[PDB]
């Protein structure tokens, strides 16, 4: 199966340079591209850039450049994220994360390396609200979680749920088409500017937190969540 | 992959459209394609072609069974450097019916 492993904990000292290595298995690594993200505590998600394993073609976030540096291992299946100059702004958990599809989506996650430490430009940096952060429902219900385009996106839109755990899965991309291994009372819908995922026949495993993915521009970014509870 | 049927003697226009070759990194990098094999740049020469920017694989002319049944082509995709990003990928063509 595809799997990402991402290396252990970091505890590094202002001004420091950290590297991370994301460890790809179950999949030809050179024919996926590979993205990284970071995300702060509580739940904030940036996308930081990615890299074609291929070619060596990098492409970074105007926040990420400098700050990050993209590279990769083809003999031993490793992608690689270094940090530099560190601050307590960095300080993170920081994803590994496959681009899955031809209209999108990050298909596979790494279970996410923690960074704990005792940038800018001219592209437009398209806004993805999701209006309710915290939302409690009971068991068995359906329930509607909504996501806004600062700009038409024309259905490149994707859910993301994150478990208390870290962990990271793509449930739907490109408006309403499903993961594998997705169940069926996950579904998506929208158009334009406005799209929504809805979750039938609540369990005890939706516990989670909910996040919608722009994918039509450079850069790519996330809406804020909503938080899942009972 | 899926190979793309086409019927012999149809009437056009030429060029037409086949298929259209994709790349899981296409919503990433902008992604250019060219085609080669016998069909192609080796005979017979320029009864398929491609649109550079598209990826949308054309024919150029009518097919004939009695001829020619079946063509493998490869399909290549390179950035805007001319760096490629994939193994070439195969294009199987048959012709029916
Ligand atoms: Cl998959």
């Amino acid at each position: 199966q595809v799997q990402l492993q991402e290396s252990g904990p970091e505890l590094v000292k202002p001004g420091a340079s950290v590297k991370m290595s994301c460890k790809a298995s179950g999949y030809s690594f050179t024919a996926y591209n590979m993205h990284w993200v970071k995300q702060s505590h509580g739940k904030s998600l940036e996308w930081i850039g990615f890299i074609d394993p291929y070619s060596g073609i990098i492409t970074y976030n105007q926040t990420f450049k400098g700050k990050a540096t993209l590279t990769v291992d083809k003999s031993s299946s490793t992608a690689y994220m270094q940090l530099n100059s560190l601050t307590s702004e960095d300080s993170a958990v920081y994803y590994c994360a496959r681009r899955g599809y031809y209209d999108g989506g990050f298909d596979y996650w790494g279970q996410g390396t923690t960074l704990t430490v005792s940038g800018g430009g001219s592209d437009i940096d398209i806004q993805m609200t999701q209006t309710t952060s915290s939302l409690s429902a009971s068991l068995g219900d359906r329930v509607t979680i909504s996501c806004r385009a600062s700009q038409d996106i024309t259905n490149y839109l994707n859910w993301y749920q994150q478990k208390p755990d870290g962990t990271v899965k793509l449930l739907i991309y490109y408006t309403s088409r499903l993961h594998s291994g997705v169940p069926s009372r996950f579904s998506g819908s929208g158009s334009g500017t406005d799209y929504s995922l809805t979750i039938s026949n609540l369990e005890q495993e939706d516990i989670a937190t909910y996040f919608c993915q722009q994918d039509s521009k450079h850069p790519r970014t996330f809406g804020g969540g909503t938080k899942l509870e009972i | 992959v899926a190979p793309i049927s086409v019927p012999e003697n149809g009437k056009g226009p030429f060029p037409q459209r086949l298929n259209q070759l994709k790349s899981n990194k296409d919503r990433d990098t902008k992604i250019f394609y060219s085609i080669t094999g016998p069909g192609a740049d080796s005979p017979p020469e320029g009864v398929f072609a491609v649109e550079k920017e598209t990826g949308w694989l054309l024919l150029n002319k009518p097919l004939d069974r009695e001829e020619i049944a079946k063509y493998e082509l490869f399909g290549h995709a390179v950035s805007e450097n001319g760096a490629s990003v994939e193994d070439p990928m195969n294009i199987s063509i048959i012709v029916t019916d």
